[PDB]
């Protein structure tokens, strides 16, 4: 248990310094946040399975619908800045400065 | 209530269905060709021959 | 005819009737002319455990009746 | 015996391939009519077990039919060099096999064989659907007859 | 027997290869690699629900994902794990520095986070064997009666979310 | 067992690649290697971005799949004790999710752009 | 087990190869053709050839490609549609799982993965519209099937497969539910790709879809994948829907009945592959969504009230 | 009023789907209401033994929590045994 656990806060440690960091595209940075929601989702359950605190499991769907759905609103979102631009990039987004 | 019969049970889907259902059902009109071979005419043209009298 | 298809549609119907057939046969030589019980909840698969224990042999399908007690 | 044991396993892969080799759903002429009428189920092409599949990629024979234009030889070599490798050609009807019409025409290459490989020349302007069904009994007893394990062995 | 530390090792490779950042049509390839070992992860530790759902709404929701990649966010040459060099560096620098992680932390902590006949045996803590209610189905059907408030609010961020995206993509 | 199963599919489908790449003979040439495209090479780079059509209704079938997921449960929250708000639960959702599909579907936005 | 484990997975795939003739020969006669006649007995060996050509034919090695995924999505096809065969109930599974509709509605949803990494990793641009109309495709199918499940297993309480036939025991669950069966049988069409709803693998308004550039080997291995998911859902449709009569001293005589509906059940598929005009991928998606969701939405509204007005509420096991 | 009606049959010979799909939808809402056996799901839902209802002590004080399992006493089954 904690070494599943804290290999699980290294996931989302790697994750953290996947989405902290751009290398070419904004969907790579929305990839790593839904690696964010599967990692939260793996956490939330192990928690709820090792601990049997099965009262608590109205909780992980909340996260999976609301980080999803927040998601795909980002994945449109990555939808209108191509029909906006034609690009994607992340160095094509310096026309607020 | 025939037309919303039609639609959301597809019926005439189902007569289609029917349509193919009768034709399985039959002798097929293919012929075996290396052991039964095809139908032809007394005009049919084909190799190019020199005749003899 | 209609009764063409029929041979290679039986020989389907033998070939497939043959898995379940050979599966439950196999489950039947697995546990020993019983069936493989199943766990859906942890009570079965604890009633499985004692069954086990009570044998004593690490077998799930011989059994302790009232030949023992 | 090992020779025997060879020429069963060449007759054993060569059964398959004279059996169920797969042409191609082409066209390009008064010519892609019959092997729609070989398809057809008077004399038929899936009695023998010759699907007419369309990718380049999965079929194993090129009924290459009618005329092949000046424009259409890169649109019919390209096609044959992403068939795979088992790669038969059919040539239907004289304007594949030498320019049935238009052999001094500006615009037709003079013949499939200017071009591809071609196993088996079926003539007519109709090969009728029976002519040119014998003509895949003909290569599928010419690839029956072919010895690819055997010289493999004997090399 | 070392089933969740296997799977939870190849989990943070998945999250590793995300997490150094591919093109996103690989990236997707990836992080359902991932969303694999998880469902596995979760099936072998007794959920028996939460894994296969977590499968059904991930892979339901990274095939649209994986579309937008390969239709909006895509680029004419690529980069997989072994295109570039630099992210093949940092991957095996990651899986040697994940080796040195374990290879570190089986000598300087002295508790029971990895042994090497000693891990596994802390895994299932308690779950009740003459009962009949252990798998997680039956506490997700309970926010049907107990806690409704998940899913008046749930149901709400999705009535707001069909707005919003009508919003977003008009 | 499942583990087992899935690795034996693994051996299964492994080996049918095996015998369908090493046995078979093999010569291959860049014209034979040349991308399939009606016969004739392709215009542009088959990677060049699509403007995608079905964009809204991808969205929201992304969101449709999370609420199926919420209404994974209901065959064991059927068997609750609380069986009045349970369906009050599910009436209201579900008349959540036709209020939604009727308004995307009054918006038109289910025909391509 | 691993006797098990061999014959049933060995007869399985005699079972598709000779699902695959039996759809040349009933779609021949259906045509008025006969079918492939001369190799054979009665056609028997044609699909054994058809093997023992497509997997002595070699594969393409594409530039274009990327041959990992060029390698490993037809291998994960392979293994996806042979293992939904390993909840399946049979009398007794070979595998019972606690929960396996889940299991078969995500890994079919897998086999959709396998299909779209063709579809991309093929890199033509005839394979990227065949990877698209999969994405449009599950976009049409995936919600109405999981919601025809959901709203059949709230009249059998549990996701187990063996619930269902101790549920339909004394009768099928076409006549309480034929508007779940007729669009599930749609849904499961629209699912395995069959002739009036195949889009993506195309044949008549582009060349392949997902196997433009995948040679014989991996397309024959495609090819094991569908016919196996063709036999798979005509299998699980005839025990979810039209399920026998089930007899604890006669299991066998229950399979055979099943097998005959099983086999009626894929006679049905490919009548209505040879029966029905083929769709679009713009009117699959739009009746899909228009003609379905609110239908399916309402059976699911009803089967709800289900065990509230007539009080059936279904037991745990 | 016969213009809701003239709707009602033009939509259902045009596009039947959403009137059968709001007819179902308004008998699932309006069905539990009708039906006397909403009350029985919750009477079946208690009645179900689902855990152990432990033992209780006594003093000789409560006369409706029986001893023997087989007493008339408590709450009987007669409407799920007999009905
Ligand atoms: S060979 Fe004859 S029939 Fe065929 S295309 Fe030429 S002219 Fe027409």
């Amino acid at each position: 248990m904690p070494s599943t656990f804290f290999n699980l806060t290294m996931a989302f440690s790697l994750s953290l310094l996947g989405t902290l960091m751009f290398r070419s595209h904004l969907m790579s940075t929305l990839l790593c946040l839904e690696g964010m929601v599967l990692s939260l989702f793996i956490m939330t359950s192990v928690t709820s399975l090792n601990s049997n605190s099965m009262s608590s499991m109205p909780i992980p769907i909340t996260i999976l619908v609301f980080a999803a759905c927040e998601a795909a609103v980002g994945l449109a979102l990555l939808v209108k800045v191509s029909n906006t631009y034609g690009t994607d990039y992340v160095q094509n987004l310096n026309l607020l400065q | 209530t025939d037309n919303a019969a039609r639609i959301l049970m597809w019926t005439e889907l189902i007569r289609g269905l029917g349509m193919t259902l009768s034709y399985l059902f039959r002798e097929p009109a293919t012929i075996n060709y290396p052991f039964e071979k095809g139908p032809l005419s007394p005009r049919f043209r084909g190799e190019h021959a020199l005749r003899r009298y | 005819m209609w009764f063409e298809i029929l041979p290679g549609l039986a020989i389907m119907g033998v070939c497939l009737v043959i898995p379940g057939v050979s599966t439950a046969y196999i489950h039947k030589f697995t546990n020993g002319g019983k069936e493989k019980r199943v766990a859906r909840v942890q009570y079965q698969w604890y009633l499985m455990e004692r069954d086990r224990r009570i044998s004593g042999v690490n077998r799930y399908y011989v059994s302790k009746g009232l030949e023992n007690i | 015996r090992a020779e025997y044991v060879v020429t069963k396993l060449d007759d054993l892969i060569n059964w398959a391939r004279r059996s169920s080799l797969w042409p191609m759903t082409f066209g390009l002429a008064c010519c892609a009519v019959e092997m729609m009428h070989m398809a057809a189920p008077r004399y038929d092409m899936d009695r023998f077990g010759v699907v007419f599949r369309a990718s380049p990629r999965q079929a194993d024979v090129m009924i290459v039919a009618g005329t092949l234009t000046n424009k259409m030889a890169p649109a019919l070599r390209k096609v044959y060099d992403q068939m795979p490798e088992p790669r038969y050609v059919v040539s239907m009807g004289s304007c594949a096999n030498g320019g049935g019409y238009y052999h001094y025409s500006y615009s037709v290459v003079r013949g499939c064989d200017r071009i591809v490989p071609v196993d088996i020349y079926v003539p007519g302007c109709p090969p009728t659907a029976e002519a040119l069904l014998y003509g895949i009994l003909q290569l599928q007893r010419k690839i029956k007859r072919e010895q690819k394990l055997k010289i493999w062995y004997r090399r | 027997n070392n089933y969740i530390f296997v799977l939870s090792s190849l989990f943070l490779v998945g999250c590793l290869g995300l997490a150094l950042k591919p093109s996103p049509i690989y990236g997707g390839l990836g992080l359902i690699v991932s969303g694999f070992v998880g469902c596995l992860m979760v099936l072998g530790f007794g959920g028996s629900f939460l894994g296969l759902m977590v499968f059904l709404i991930y892979l339901g929701g990274m095939l649209v994902v994986f579309g937008y990649t390969t239709a909006m966010a895509t680029e004419e040459y690529p980069e997989t794990w072994g295109s570039n060099w630099l992210i093949l560096g940092f991957l095996v620098l990651g899986v040697i520095m994940e080796v040195f992680l374990i290879c570190v932390l089986n000598y300087y902590d002295e508790v029971g986070v990895i042994n090497l006949d000693g891990l596994g045996d802390w895994l299932m803590y308690e779950v009740d064997d003459v009962g009949v209610m252990l798998e997680g189905g039956i506490g997700v059907a309970a926010m049907y009666s107990c806690a409704t408030w998940m899913m008046v609010v749930a149901g709400w961020s999705l009535f707001a979310g069909i707005f919003i995206i009508i919003e977003i993509t008009r | 067992n499942l583990y087992t199963v899935i690795f034996i599919n693994i051996l299964l489908s492994l080996t049918l690649i095996l015998v369908a790449f090493w046995l078979p003979q093999m010569n291959l040439y860049s014209e034979k290697a040349n991308p399939y495209e009606c016969g004739f090479d392709p215009t542009s780079s088959a990677r060049l971005p699509f403007s995608m059509k079905f964009f809204l209704v991808a969205i929201t079938f992304l969101l449709f799949d999370l609420e199926i997921a919420l209404l994974l449960p209901l065959p064991w929250a059927i068997q609750t004790i609380k069986t009045s708000t349970m369906m009050i639960m599910a009436f209201i959702l579900v008349t959540i999710l036709s209020l939604g599909l009727a308004y995307e579907w009054t918006q038109k936005g289910l025909e391509w752009t | 087990f691993f006797i098990n484990i061999l014959t049933l997975l060995v007869p399985i795939l005699i079972a598709m190869a000779f699902l695959t003739l039996v759809e040349r020969k009933i779609l021949g006669y259906m045509q008025l053709r006969k079918g492939p006649n001369i190799v054979g007995p009665y056609g028997i060996l044609q699909p054994f050839a058809d093997a023992m050509k497509l997997f002595m034919k070699e594969p393409m090695r594409p530039l274009t490609t990327s041959m990992s995924l060029f390698i490993i999505a037809p291998t994960l096809s392979l293994t996806l549609a042979l293992s939904l065969w390993v909840p399946l109930p049979m009398p007794h599974p070979l595998i019972n799982l606690n929960l396996g509709i889940l299991f078969i509605l995500a890994t079919s949803s897998l086999s959709v993965y396998s299909i779209l990494w063709s579809g991309w990793a093929s890199n033509s641009k005839y394979s990227l519209f065949g990877a698209l109309r999969a994405v449009a495709q599950t976009i049409s199918y995936e919600v109405t099937m999981a919601i025809i499940l959901l709203s059949v297993l709230l009249m059998n309480g549990s996701y187990s497969l063996q619930t269902l036939i101790t549920t339909q025991e004394h009768m099928w669950l076409l006549l309480p539910a034929w508007p779940m069966a007729m669009m599930w049988f749609i849904s499961t069409l629209a699912e395995t790709n069959r002739a009036p709803f195949d889009l993506t693998e195309g044949e008549s308004e582009l060349v392949s879809g997902f196997n433009v550039e995948y040679a014989a080997g991996p397309f024959a291995l495609f090819f094991m994948a569908e016919y196996t998911n063709i036999i798979l859902m005509n299998a699980l449709t005839t025990i979810i829907f039209l399920g026998p009569l089930y007899y604890i001293n006669l299991p066998e005589l229950y399979s055979t009945n099943f097998m005959m509906e099983a086999l009626l059940l894929s006679s049905t598929f490919l009548w209505i592959r040879a029966s029905y005009p083929r769709f679009r991928y713009d009117q699959l998606m739009h009746l899909l969504w228009k003609n379905f969701l609110p239908l399916t939405l309402a059976l699911c509204m009803w089967h709800i009230s289900l065990p509230i007005f007539t009080a059936g509420v279904p037991p745990y096991m | 009023a016969g213009r809701i009606s003239a709707f009602l049959k033009n939509a259902w010979a045009k596009e039947p789907v959403l009137v059968v799909s709001f007819s179902v939808w308004g008998l699932a809402i309006i069905m539990p209401m009708i039906s006397p056996y909403t009350k029985y799901a919750s009477m079946i839902n208690k009645a179900t033994p689902y855990n152990y209802p432990v033992p209780v002590r006594d003093d000789g004080n409560m006369p409706d929590v029986p001893s023997h399992p087989q007493d008339p006493l408590g709450p009987s089954l007669d409407w799920l045994k007999n009905l």
